[PDB]
């Protein structure tokens, strides 16, 4: 003997993996890993942010203070769950550029409210509603205060408070629209009121519009809301002369990672870094398909379902004939 | 593939090598042999780990940020939401498809290559001593025991020792 | 004769084309083929998609019932052409927000319109104008009901009308300004007009501006139109005691793929997939450089007016020494 | 190219060769000749209309967006229309830049492949009986006439049948 | 001898550079060249463009005519430079949707005013305030004209003025709300103000409220501002009885390639086209990191602040 | 390195070539020297000048754009600014790491594609004078002065003057 053979070559896999590639729609090679997260946990984890359930609340009602909502008063997260089941239960009301006070509050990531010394000389305060039922009583927004006449009479309000903080200030006030003339007169005695709010740099007037608008909840008349933010060294100013729905105090607005989130999943203990309407997902791989909405480490919304990226060699099996 | 070795003058790959990713087949005056080649497949291994590593496991963190679904009907700055968003979207997606198919090419490329040089190694330490036979099989002119054939596959072997015998072989 | 030559090589071409590599910004491949479409068919292509022509009118006009736009009263689109030539010839109006109401008729692609029997007791209805007249007689938006007083006076209406149906309505209603104080009470009787249109969730109040406005065909006053769009289980209610443009009734609001276009270009038999101003364009390309402006599958926009995609190996012509 | 061939150690292209991209130029014992290999040509093509496939008729549909021009001015909300419009094309105007740099980096660099591993292909087949010549060209050492480059350009040319005589040729 | 060796090699350096590739995330290259710009000049080149130090004024102040503004009246720029040290000194104001009129005017370039002939029957014109002084007189923005009532009267104010002209005119007006009821009266006759500025496409109201504001340089009511467009063919149409605050003239709009920017930098001699609030950068490189806020020819803004190109091979030093 | 020449075959890169990129190093009749191969230097600067004007080639002039800090807190179209910005720096981000990673893969294979191609240049000219022994050296068999070297890095190397005296050196 004086020969041998000697000859190269490199290993085949049974059941080797189609991917893409610049060239090839589908070439098989001998492993793969997928690049897109396409499945949620189905539940949404509380473990890394904190997330809280506003459960039959908006975080606008839970914001203004309606009866149903009141446990939610010093209440803080980094995400609130808004769900489709949430309800109004106080007087009906409608709030112009709503969409922007909810983000405001949302990205604030508190609820945390400061009383102040607002004094309202001449006009009775307090006013409740049966529309706002709180527990037994006829109630109104924890957070407003309805002004009325005092006996007598209904006296021009001029009223001011300081900023001297070194945070903004934000100011929750409104105005009631009377479904009827007598109504307008039995409370604020002026046939036709005005609210308006100012600072050194920015002022908003707003006149009811007294008439009837659709039944709600006994109701035919509306409640619209308004919010001031008052700036470092400037002045809350407040002057009316009837119909005016009083700020008692401020929310502390604070730069922060907050938002809200509208989702209808089930809220149990678990880790993950990543959370989106469907539940939470992991964010080991770079892309995922399950929700465009997102909140967190996440990987980065695409609309493919599948990406495999090779992590193999081409699979060329042996010779089946 | 670029480097015509894999799925090119390699008829195919073998099922029973289970060991490693690139080796040897082998008949000599011992039987018949395989052998896995670890440096090779620890090469290609590294390189696929590393492009794994820069890929996978480093999300951004995002908060708040723009509404993305709605229940009312509102015209100019919704429809300016809606395309920033789906604007976004069709970016990504296009990124991700093309992330895949450029790392898979190159992928299947380096493999290749490994596998290539794998060849051209072993040409290298033969010298005169071997012909190549196609389909990456060497005739190597002498006799060329286990050890010998081990001498081959750790980088060592010495051509000069075999070589009278070997040409001897090749030319009569 | 002991011997042979065997050479081995590539083919090459005398006119190649220049391409751009990594390294190169031109080079010489023997094929290419051109990955930006910029030449168009030069019309718009009315076989892929419904193409609706504007002519004179505007998607507004049409939708109001100017009369001159009567043509178009129950019609629809996937894609309605705007022209630079279009006009109106009613009375002289503005909406706040003209381009959202534009985008949502034009993303519905529908004008169909149904009539209700709203009653308004104690006004005249019907008003006409000789700045929009229907043939020969003094008329109005088709659409429109413009009330005035009857008898001696104008009482204050209150109307509603509930949505009953599975989709959202579209409702288009406005206000009459006058350009004199006589104008307002000879038509109204009140010196100051108001309108509420509400619902469940919304409210929209409007007053009108009394005085002159610049001559537009013989008209010195201003019509202000405005929308509200009623959900399912909601009810739209209406308020006035002076200046109101009645609705009569709705538009259906389908969600689609429709759309609007403003363009010169003449529409003609051909079949294209992808409609530029300029006209439509082929969607072989993945690229275009026509215009930014596009509906349907179209080639995404780029700056680029060319780019070459090597088709061929390096070009490398023969000697000529 | 980054293998070297075309534009390379071949010093130039056959602008006669209109049968295929790559292929054989010859002369023996009954004269001279020229025929293409349609392997390597197809090789090559398919590569070829594989980016083509991915790169065409893959449109997306989209119907209704934001307005892109204005006959007013309006300030803030027409800024951000604008700069949103802006902002995307310049960034599909880079992808498409990109896109065609690389894939057109990569087709010079495939055939460029295609045209060393024809080479190879051969100098395989020729084992003792031909030496490089340089420019791409072999020097067979034997009576080789049409039959014979028929077995070479078919890839079942036995080297044994010629060695003897070749290997004579080739030394003395 | 009747041989020799002939050895194949390549260059390699004492110490190499580390730079990321497909694979791995440090390797070592003979030469490399970073590709983001972190690094500013720490000042605002002015020789490229013109560049438009703001000093105590706002581009809004400049525009209206703030006394202490007057400086600006006659100018232009390609990049106005806000300071954070300026300051209004004029009559207490507020703009709804000021952001967009400092857009428009930022973008335009120029401070260019006409003014107009405006016939005004019936009541006194050039009102001014002890708030907003000039020299040591009461005055007032210089491109605004306060009107107030006339012996017993102001009449309803209907003016008119034709765009006979081939550009867009940018007119700015406004309204007085008065702090109180007797001074309503007092300044224009009726109780109530109403100002309307139409043209044939458009039309705006306004009307004051009356009452009182936080006191700002002795002042309790307040002044706002309002913008028209009046297009080439088209005529300005101006009702009022009581409260106008009256356009002198206009603006003449152009599209630029004009902007504003937030910038406490000085400004001084130098060569560069890229310009950013902490000053201008070189554009040798095709990214930056120095702010996401640029003007001109600029590197594109990444969140890395390093990114090296390999300009040479691997490096593989001789070891030992 | 895809071509397996620097940091493979070749054992490291030598410090004292200091007048080109890649080049010879002899031992011969004369003494023994090192020169720079022009050639292939220049082909791998060329390649990289390439890319660099590529990367500056086209820088945007912008104007006015959108305002990108804020004074005070406005909700919805604050949010859609931030975010449209937001999303167009991860997006330039991505394509900037991207761009620099497939670049220096890229740097890194076509200069040790050069030193390969140096090497077979350089085996495709002595033909049968000389075999390889590996780390990039050939042995050369016959007495091969600085003039005979100098033929070799000219590309004018005459392999018939020397063949008979070299196939001699190499067998008997
Ligand atoms: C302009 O025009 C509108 C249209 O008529 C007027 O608005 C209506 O005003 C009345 C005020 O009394 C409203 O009547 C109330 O309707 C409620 C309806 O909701 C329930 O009932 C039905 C089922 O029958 C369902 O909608 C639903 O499931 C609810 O269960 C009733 O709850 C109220 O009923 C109570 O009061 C009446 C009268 O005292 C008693 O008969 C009952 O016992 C009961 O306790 C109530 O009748 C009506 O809903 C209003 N319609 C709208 C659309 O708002 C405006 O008043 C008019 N404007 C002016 C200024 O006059
Ligand atoms: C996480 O949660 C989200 C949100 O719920 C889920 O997203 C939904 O996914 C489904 C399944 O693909 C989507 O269904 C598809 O939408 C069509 C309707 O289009 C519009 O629908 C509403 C308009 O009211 C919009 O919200 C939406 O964006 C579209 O404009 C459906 O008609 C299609 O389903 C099928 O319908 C008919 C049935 O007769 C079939 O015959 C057709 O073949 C067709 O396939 C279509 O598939 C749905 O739109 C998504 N919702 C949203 C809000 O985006 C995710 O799936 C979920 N992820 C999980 C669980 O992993
Ligand atoms: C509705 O309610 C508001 C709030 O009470 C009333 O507005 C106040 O009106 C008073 C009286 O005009 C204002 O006071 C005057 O203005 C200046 C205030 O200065 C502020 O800042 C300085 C910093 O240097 C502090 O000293 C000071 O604490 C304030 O914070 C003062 O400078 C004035 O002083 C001068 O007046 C006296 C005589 O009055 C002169 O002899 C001196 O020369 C002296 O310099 C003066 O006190 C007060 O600022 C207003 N507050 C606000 C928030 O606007 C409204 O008038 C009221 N409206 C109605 C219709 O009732
Ligand atoms: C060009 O000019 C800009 C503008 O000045 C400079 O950018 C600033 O850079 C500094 C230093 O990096 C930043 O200061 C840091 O801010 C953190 C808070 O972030 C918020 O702060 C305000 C909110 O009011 C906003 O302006 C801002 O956008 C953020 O929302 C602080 O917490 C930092 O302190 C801490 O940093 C690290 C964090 O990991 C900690 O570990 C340390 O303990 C440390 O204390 C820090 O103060 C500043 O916010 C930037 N401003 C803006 C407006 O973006 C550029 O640097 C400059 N470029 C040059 C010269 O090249
Ligand atoms: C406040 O001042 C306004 C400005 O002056 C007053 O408006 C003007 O009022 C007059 C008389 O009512 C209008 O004249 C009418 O319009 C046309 C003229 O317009 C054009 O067309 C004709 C015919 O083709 C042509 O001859 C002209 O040259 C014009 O090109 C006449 O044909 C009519 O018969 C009629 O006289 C003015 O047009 C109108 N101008 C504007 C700008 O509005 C306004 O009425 C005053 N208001 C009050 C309450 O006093
Ligand atoms: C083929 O690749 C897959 C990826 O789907 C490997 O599975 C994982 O590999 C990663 C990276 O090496 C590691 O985190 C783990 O070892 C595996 N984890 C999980 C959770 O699956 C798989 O091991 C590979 N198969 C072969 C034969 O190499
Ligand atoms: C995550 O959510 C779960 C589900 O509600 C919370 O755990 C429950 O909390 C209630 C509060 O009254 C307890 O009575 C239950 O015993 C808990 N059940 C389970 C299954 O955990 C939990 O508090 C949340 N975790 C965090 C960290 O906030
Ligand atoms: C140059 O390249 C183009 C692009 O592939 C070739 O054009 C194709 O040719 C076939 C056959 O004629 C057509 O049916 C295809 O529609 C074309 N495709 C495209 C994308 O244009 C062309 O054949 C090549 N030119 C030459 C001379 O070979
Ligand atoms: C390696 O690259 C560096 C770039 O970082 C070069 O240093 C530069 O020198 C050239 C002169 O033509 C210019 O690009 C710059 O003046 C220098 N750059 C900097 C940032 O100062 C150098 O060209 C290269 N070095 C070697 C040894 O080739
Ligand atoms: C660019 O900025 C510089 C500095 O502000 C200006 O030049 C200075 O002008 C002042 C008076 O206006 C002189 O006292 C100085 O001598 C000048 N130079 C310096 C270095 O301070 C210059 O005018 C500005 N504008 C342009 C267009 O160059
Ligand atoms: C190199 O290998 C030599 C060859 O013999 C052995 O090969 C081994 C890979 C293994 O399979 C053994 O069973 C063979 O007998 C060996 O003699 C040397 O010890 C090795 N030396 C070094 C320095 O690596
Ligand atoms: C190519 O080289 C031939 C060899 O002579 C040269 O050797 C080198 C050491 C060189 O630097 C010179 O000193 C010698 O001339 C030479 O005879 C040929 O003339 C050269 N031909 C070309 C075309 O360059
Ligand atoms: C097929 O391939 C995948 C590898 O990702 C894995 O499920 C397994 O190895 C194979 N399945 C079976 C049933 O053999
Ligand atoms: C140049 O080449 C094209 C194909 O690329 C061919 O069709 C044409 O005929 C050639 N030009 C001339 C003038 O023949
Ligand atoms: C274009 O569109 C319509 C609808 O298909 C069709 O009736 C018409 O004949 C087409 N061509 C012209 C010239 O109008
Ligand atoms: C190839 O060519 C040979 C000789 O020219 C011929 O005999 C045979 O048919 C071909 N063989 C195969 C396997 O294709
Ligand atoms: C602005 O004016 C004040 C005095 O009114 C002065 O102290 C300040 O330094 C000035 N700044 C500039 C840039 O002119
Ligand atoms: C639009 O109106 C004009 C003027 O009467 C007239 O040309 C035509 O009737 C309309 N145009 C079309 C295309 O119908």
């Amino acid at each position: 003997n004086n020969t041998a053979t000697l000859c190269l070559g490199h290993h085949a896999v049974a059941n080797g993996t189609l991917v893409k590639t610049i060239t090839d729609d589908q070439i098989e090679v001998t492993n793969a890993t997928e690049l897109v997260q396409s499945i949620s946990i189905g539940k949404i984890c509380n473990n890394s942010y904190r997330v809280l359930d506003g459960r039959n609340c908006t975080l606008i009602d839970a914001m203004l203070g309606d009866p149903h909502c009141d446990d939610f008063q010093y209440e803080n997260w980094d995400l609130f769950i808004e769900r489709s089941s949430a309800f109004s239960n106080c007087y009906p009301y409608d709030i112009p550029d709503y969409a922007s006070l909810r983000s405001i509050v949302a990205s604030s990531g508190t609820l945390e409210f400061t009383a102040e010394g607002f004094t309202w000389t001449g006009v009775t305060q307090n006013g409740g509603s049966g529309a706002c039922k709180r527990g037994s009583a006829d109630s109104f927004f924890s957070r407003l205060n309805w002004l009325t006449k005092s006996g007598n009479s209904y006296p021009i309000l001029n009223v001011t408070m300081p900023n001297n903080k070194n945070f903004d200030k934000l100011y929750i006030w409104g105005i009631h629209h009377p479904s009827s003339n007598k109504e307008q007169t039995k409370l604020y005695i002026q046939e036709s009121g005005r609210v308006t709010v100012s600072t050194e740099r920015s002022q908003q007037t707003v006149i009811p519009n007294i008439g009837s608008r659709p039944w709600v909840r006994g109701q035919s008349g509306r409640i619209s809301i308004y919010w001031t933010i008052v700036k470092p060294g400037d002045i809350l100013m407040i002057n009316s002369n009837g119909n005016l729905v009083a700020p008692r105090g401020y929310f502390k607005l604070r730069t922060g990672k907050s938002s809200v989130m509208r989702s209808d999943a089930l809220i149990d203990t678990c880790v993950s870094e990543c959370i989106t309407p469907n539940g939470s997902i992991p964010n080991d791989k770079p892309f995922q398909n399950v929700n465009k909405i997102t909140y967190g480490k996440c990987p980065k919304y695409i609309r493919q379902n599948t990406l495999k990226l090779a992590t193999g060699m081409r699979n060329v099996p042996e010779k089946q004939i | 593939g670029i480097f015509g070795a894999i799925a090119g003058f390699i008829e195919n790959g073998w099922e029973g090598m289970v060991d490693g990713w690139y080796g040897f087949r082998y008949q000599n005056s011992e039987g018949t042999g395989q052998a896995a080649d670890l440096k090779s497949t620890q090469a290609a291994i590294d390189q696929i780990n590393g492009k794994l590593n820069r890929v996978i496991e480093r999300t951004n963190e995002k908060f708040h940020q723009i509404e993305k679904e709605f229940s009312e009907v509102e015209g100019r700055i919704q429809d300016l939401e809606k395309y920033v968003e789906d604007t976004k979207i069709d970016l990504w997606s296009y990124n991700a498809e093309l992330l895949v198919a450029l790392e898979n090419q190159h992928t299947i490329d380096l493999t290749d290559a490994e596998m290539n040089k794998l060849f051209e190694k072993t040409r290298r330490q033969l010298r005169e001593n071997a012909e190549d036979m196609g389909g990456g099989c060497f005739k190597i002119y002498h006799k060329c025991d286990n050890a010998c054939i081990g001498s081959i596959r750790n980088g060592t072997y010495d051509h000069y020792i075999y070589r009278d015998e070997a040409l001897n072989n090749r030319f009569q």
